[PDB]
């Protein structure tokens, strides 16, 4: 075949839906798949559709358009554990496979109590924690100053997620986040 | 199901190198792909079954070797900086004639250097928790940071009185560039670890963020002052305080 | 005009001096198109058409897909004389394809023998596979509780299989699409004492397919027609004949052009 | 096992004349199993410039050939197709009825 078409990424709550869309420009069709993509392990299997209609596996099912040559893979009741990369492939007429350039799934976390706080730690690290899972963290001006992206961890036996984000180095915890649109409750303690 | 070595390698321009993948399966089709950022799996070679083997998309630098109906070999003759990628062997029982889907092996990462000159393990450093922290959340976040290390073949883990964790814990699915104008970027890598304030305030507890970083191997040359960038664990630790 | 798109896949086991292990051969109508043989291991055109307008890449990838179709008859063989109890020499057979017919509707089928008897017949409609015997039957289930490559066989045989038969069609279509009308002729002769043959015999067409029938005061015969088979001339025609004992009249029907030679 | 033994048929390309270049074909078809052996006579002698279709399926599981050769009858030369088969204890020779 030729093209195979899948957004580069999609963001979507926990709890929610998500729809990855894959379209295929192909000469011939012997059946459109799809894998999951664990960060840094390898491709499993999810879901095969070769006829028109919809096929459900668990909270994931697959539809199939031939004639509008167009897959989705849908996700229901959204869990953080669905953060991955999702690949459709494409089967052509000589029976060989088309990758699509996968779609990157982030799942923002429902967060129950924000309190956005900006704190410092000693071995200096700045860490922007427990902010609502709308705020966005940009990256830094600055040659020498590092800023990772948002992290989500989960406390298990007490049931709480929060978001952080890592911010290290003249540099101060107070303008570490200056290039983010942050709260404006931000607790920025002294 | 299939099994795939090296999990990562580095090699200098030139040298030589050999993926193993076996299956025990009684698969009839392997395959070799590599994986780059922005693109979709790339063929290098396949073998349809015992007997035989062809071209993918992308074979020029590779060559294959179907040993056997469980073994497949991918060769890098003479390794360029441009083979620098994730490897991935799969297979599936019959041909690509079905609806068989594809069983792929853990990935080998692989890196090409010109030299091994800039190779460096990390520097593990681990920030106790903020007290502002403690007193406004009743918790207590460690950080962890790996620094300085290239190339990007590292795995954190942290370890909580001799025994590994997962909650409470996250660590950056990717590191970030510490030179990002630079081609050969040193990296840097965080983590963190949050406990309630009530078990970081027992002084029983120790916390130890532990980095395994895979760099050389013993075979490979060096003459240089600074020690060997060899395979090793970095690690950096804290004891719980009142 | 109907047309139709076949390939077939031949395994003999423990083969003579000069008998393949492996065969495949495809056919579009009567005319050969593509072969693979255990012995060449490679997949070659068996028509100008097909040579001429399909690029190198689709015989390299294909000749790779037969190599690894031709194991795994070589493995199903052995499987299927084990359940049988059987030694020496047995062959298996293959057939898949579709057809075109001249209203715009289509078949497919999906079909397996063993030593050249029918074994396996899919069923597209259902995805069921109908067994001849026990043996065939335990295969049948083992392939029925695959649902996924029995709707890939369905799509192969009502898509793929249709739209090659289409490109191949075009491709050869000065040949495939021509049309040689027939040279008819009625011979008469005495043979037994008082015993008049008639031999209504066609020759020069193409396509092979020909209706012949003999009339009696323009009504349909009640006596005995002996039927000459539709054999090729060796030059891309075809001769057929239609004979009874003695108002005759033999009616000839080819490519829509209906012909009467009343005797 | 059910082995099916060749029919056997030869006939010119076009109505014979004697004097006049034509083909002498000999069709093999309806055998099971594949292993064939094909050969055209002129008075009992096999003909060495003879063309051949490669071995042919029929869609009932059986095969087909078709041998062939440029020829000029006369009224004093007789042709046959010799063809043998595992069915076969003998090679048969089937003569052409001269149309």
């Amino acid at each position: 075949g030729q093209n195979i078409d899948q957004p580069t990424e999609m963001t979507a709550t926990e709890g929610a839906i998500v729809q990855i869309n894959c379209t295929y420009q192909t000469s011939g069709f012997n059946g459109l798949f799809w894998y999951q993509q664990h960060a840094g392990e390898a491709p499993t299997f999810l879901s095969y559709n070769v006829l028109d209609g919809l096929e459900e596996k668990g909270r994931f099912s697959s539809f199939l358009s031939r004639s509008k040559g167009y897959s989705y893979l849908l996700l229901k009741e959204l869990q953080m554990k669905d953060s991955a990369s999702y690949l459709c492939a494409v089967k052509d007429s000589n029976y060989q496979l088309i990758w699509g350039a996968g779609t990157k799934l982030i799942i923002k976390p429902d967060i129950q109590n924000p309190d956005p706080a900006v704190y410092q730690l000693r071995d200096s690290v700045c860490l922007f924690t427990d902010f609502d899972s709308q705020t966005n963290v940009s990256q830094s001006k600055d040659s020498d100053v590092y800023i990772t992206d948002k992290c989500v961890l989960d406390m298990r036996s007490m049931d709480f997620k929060s978001n952080s984000a890592v911010a290290w180095s003249d540099f101060a915890c107070a303008n570490a986040f200056n290039n983010s649109i942050i709260p404006e409750d931000t607790f920025f303690p002294s | 199901g299939v099994t795939q070595t090296p999990k990562f390698q580095v090699l200098k321009t030139g040298q030589s190198m050999t993926l193993q993948c076996a299956q025990d399966m009684n698969h009839n089709s392997m395959y070799w792909y590599r994986q780059d950022p922005g693109m979709g799996l790339r063929l290098i070679y396949y073998s349809a079954s015992e007997g035989t083997t062809d071209k993918g998309e992308v074979p020029n630098g590779y060559n294959v070797s179907r040993l056997n109906k469980r073994e497949f070999s991918l060769r890098l003759e003479s390794a360029a900086p441009s083979q620098t990628s994730v490897y991935f062997c799969a297979s599936s029982v019959w041909t690509g004639e079905g609806s068989g889907e594809l069983f792929f092996g853990e990935g080998s990462r692989l890196t090409v250097l010109e030299d091994l000159k800039n190779v460096f393990p990390p520097e593990v450093a681990v920030f106790e928790p903020s007290e502002a922290e403690i007193s406004h959340t009743q918790k207590a976040t460690l950080v962890c940071l790996a620094t300085g290390f290239y190339p990007d073949h590292v795995e954190l883990s942290w370890w909580v009185n001799g025994k590994e964790v997962h909650s409470g814990v996250c660590t950056d699915p990717q590191p970030l560039k510490e030179q990002p104008a630079l081609n050969d970027s040193r990296y840097a890598l965080s983590s963190r670890l949050r406990v309630s304030a009530t078990f970081w305030q027992n002084p029983r507890n120790h916390f130890r963020c532990q980095v395994q970083f895979y760099g050389l191997s013993e075979n490979d040359e060096w003459t240089q002052d600074r020690a060997k960038p060899v395979t090793q664990i970095v690690s950096a630790e804290a004891w719980g305080r009142a | 005009r109907t047309h139709s798109l076949r390939y077939f896949r031949l395994g003999v086991s423990d083969p003579i001096h000069g008998v393949p292990e492996f065969i495949s051969v495809g056919y579009v109508d009567s005319h050969p198109i593509t072969t693979y043989d255990s012995v060449t291991r490679q997949k070659e055109p068996r028509a100008p058409w097909m040579a001429e307008n399909l690029a190198p890449d689709h015989w390299e990838r294909y000749t790779q897909l037969l190599r690894g179709w031709q194991q795994m008859f070589k493995v199903e063989l052995k499987r299927l004389q084990r359940h049988y109890n059987h030694s020496g020499s047995h062959t298996y057979q293959r057939m898949i394809g579709c057809e075109l017919l001249e209203d715009g509707s289509t078949t497919g089928f999906l079909q397996y023998a063993y030593d050249g008897q029918d074994f396996l017949i899919f069923n597209k409609d259902t995805l069921s596979w109908l067994a001849v015997d026990n043996v065939a039957h335990t295969i049948k289930q083992a392939w029925e509780a695959n649902q996924h490559e029995l709707l890939y066989q369905k799509n192969w045989l009502e898509e793929e299989c249709i739209a090659w038969l289409k490109r191949f069609l075009e491709y050869g279509k000065d040949t495939l699409q021509r049309t040689e009308p027939p040279l008819v002729r009625v011979n008469r002769k005495e043979t037994f004492p008082g015993v008049t043959a008639l031999f209504c015999k066609a020759h020069g067409f193409y396509p092979p397919e020909i209706y012949m029938t003999w009339m009696k005061n323009g009504e349909e015969i009640v006596q005995e027609i002996d039927y000459g088979d539709i054999l090729p001339s060796g030059d891309g025609t075809y001769q057929a004949w239609a004979s009874i004992e003695l108002l005759y009249s033999c009616h000839v029907e080819h490519s829509g052009v209906h012909m009467v030679l009343q005797v | 096992m059910i082995q099916r033994t060749p029919k056997i048929q030869v006939y010119s390309r076009h109505p014979a004349e004697n004097g006049k270049s034509n083909f002498l074909n000999c069709y093999v078809s309806g055998f099971h199993p594949s292993d064939i052996e094909v050969d055209l006579l002129k008075n009992g002698e096999r003909i060495e410039k003879v063309e051949h279709s490669d071995l042919s399926f029929s869609k009932d599981w059986s095969f087909y050939l078709l041998y062939y050769t440029e020829f000029t009858p006369t009224e004093k030369d007789e042709y046959a197709c010799r063809v043998n088969h595992v069915t076969l204890s003998q090679p048969k020779i089937v003569k052409w009825d001269r149309d």
